[PDB]
């Protein structure tokens, strides 16, 4: 329930929607269905992941060590370009895919 | 003006937890008119603080009275554009964090924003309306004069 | 066997120059004095003076190497005065303090003995 | 091991310690001195942050001079208690622990060991990974 509800991207609610995407792409996303076909594969792909995960790692171990830190660079980039987290962002979920 | 925020505060307490430091002591204060929580770290060695004491605290973008802002660099033989210096207790920091009461559909009632005075820190909570000067990674002063 | 003979220490030698002066060009109205043979007893003295002066912005010393003698003064100057300006009369406002130490002194002897 | 193999000894390490806690306030000359010693150093004083009724800076704000380009860490001191991750101030960290350092600047924390020190993940680690060996070079010798 937690993997869904944090990695689902519920677009039905639209309120959520209307408060973190920005107006002129919530209309595309609730009006395009390639785009929620496109979300829904995605999340089918982590699913799968997931799976793959757990046979990986038994005894449950996030804990690992991988070539780029991509928390940091995240970080980086939302001081770089002054991002403001209280404002709906310009960011289509698609182009995000 | 440039003035972002302007209250009356009285000091509640000075350690609740107790004396971390020895020249630095943490006010916890409470507004007057406006129900606003603080929290700041005061130097008490060069101001001294006691309980029940009211100050009027002034967060200001800018310190030149007419607009324009600062650049951060310290310049002392500026006295032209006449500053506010009817203040006794004078800093300089930058905002951090403003957290607040979202969800994931209903909008914030009351933020929180935390400003960082050079290691001395500071939140001031209260309602979402007469906080809306603050923005995260701008520079901030505060000015505090204590009434008699 | 590598030792460096005591005299090094305050004796300039064929070719040194005693005071060097350049320019910063980071900040405008910047220079970095340069003087060899000397150490703390004068730099800490020069900084202190210079800091005095409400028309100098920065003003600091330093000793690159203990082993090696040799003192950089830098001071920045507000715009309509120059560092060297500041400079020389930095080093005129300590003479000026000495003579009138060495002759307060001399009339405090004067009274302390036969007085 | 993936880790810096080389950081601050036991002397500037005793002594950052001391310089990062909230107390120090620096006078005028003595930033002046301080920033003499400085060699990555633009030129410009930043603004005291105690300003009335005597300028004073801090140590941190001169560590954040000290601390290179625009490096994102946080850190934890080696006093830092259980309670305050989870109860309240969180983000206020009553005894100064929980280092933080956004965009190059020491906004909180003190540091030690264990955000100067040869661990993974330390703040010099991450100068490395993101600036390279000719500004950590740099950073070692000014903080020295």
């Amino acid at each position: 329930k937690a993997f869904e509800k944090k990695f689902r991207f519920d677009y039905t609610n639209e309120r959520a929607l209307r408060r973190t995407l920005q107006e002129d792409l919530v209309k595309d996303v609730l009006s395009n269905a390639h785009i929620q076909n496109e979300l829904e594969r995605e999340f089918e792909r982590m699913r799968e992941d997931r799976e793959v995960l757990r046979v990986i790692f038994p005894t449950g171990d996030s804990k690992v060590v991988l070539p780029c830190n991509l928390l940091r660079m995240i970080w980086n980039a939302q001081k770089i370009f002054h991002i403001n987290p209280r404002l709906p962002s310009d960011l289509h979920p698609i182009k995000v895919v | 003006a440039g003035i972002l925020f302007e209250d009356i505060f009285d000091v509640k307490d000075i350690d609740p937890e107790g004396k971390k430091f020895d020249r630095v002591s943490r006010l916890h204060c409470e507004s007057e008119s406006f129900k606003m929580d603080l929290i700041l770290d005061v130097n008490i060695q060069i101001y001294p603080v006691d309980l029940g004491d009211k100050f009027r605290l002034v967060i200001a973008s800018t310190l030149y009275e007419d607009g324009t802002l600062d650049d951060g660099e310290y310049n002392p033989t500026d006295d032209r554009p006449s500053r506010a210096d009817q203040f006794e207790y004078v800093m300089y920091g930058k905002v951090y964090r403003i957290e607040g009461d979202e969800t994931s559909t209903e909008a914030a009632t009351r933020l929180s924003a935390y400003v960082s005075y050079g290691g001395l820190l500071m939140r001031l909570q209260g309602d979402a309306n007469n906080l809306h000067g603050f923005e995260v990674d701008s520079r901030v002063y505060l000015l505090m004069k204590k009434l008699a | 066997m590598n030792a460096p003979p005591a005299f090094e220490s305050f004796l300039l030698f064929e070719g040194e120059k005693k005071i060097t002066i350049n320019k910063d060009t980071k900040v405008p109205n910047a220079c970095l004095f340069t003087i060899n043979k000397e150490d703390h007893t004068l730099g800490n003295i020069i900084k202190s003076q210079l800091l005095k002066d409400p028309q100098v912005l920065f003003a600091g010393y330093k000793v690159p190497h203990p082993l090696e003698h040799k003192i950089i003064i830098r001071v920045q100057t507000t715009p309509d005065y120059s560092p060297q300006e500041a400079f020389t009369n930095a080093i005129t406002d300590l003479i000026s303090e000495l003579s009138l130490l060495e002759e307060r002194f001399r009339v405090a002897i004067k009274d302390k003995q036969e007085g | 091991s993936n880790r810096p193999v080389m950081g601050i000894v036991q002397d500037t390490l005793t002594a950052v310690r001391k310089f990062t806690k909230r107390d120090v306030f620096l006078e005028r000359g003595e930033v002046m001195n301080l920033l003499m010693f400085l060699s990555t150093w633009d030129g410009k004083v930043p603004q005291p942050a105690i300003l009335k009724p005597r300028p004073l800076w801090t140590g941190k704000q001169i560590f954040s001079l000290i601390i290179p380009g625009h490096i994102n860490c946080i850190r934890t001191h080696s006093t830092h208690p259980d309670d305050e991750d989870s109860g309240p101030y969180k983000h206020i960290s009553p005894g100064d622990t929980k280092v933080v350092v956004e965009n190059g600047e020491l906004i909180m924390g003190i540091l030690c060991k264990k955000s100067l020190g040869t661990s993974a993940g330390s703040l010099v680690h991450i100068s490395y990974l993101e600036m390279g060996h000719d500004i950590t070079r740099l950073f070692y010798s000014n903080i020295q």
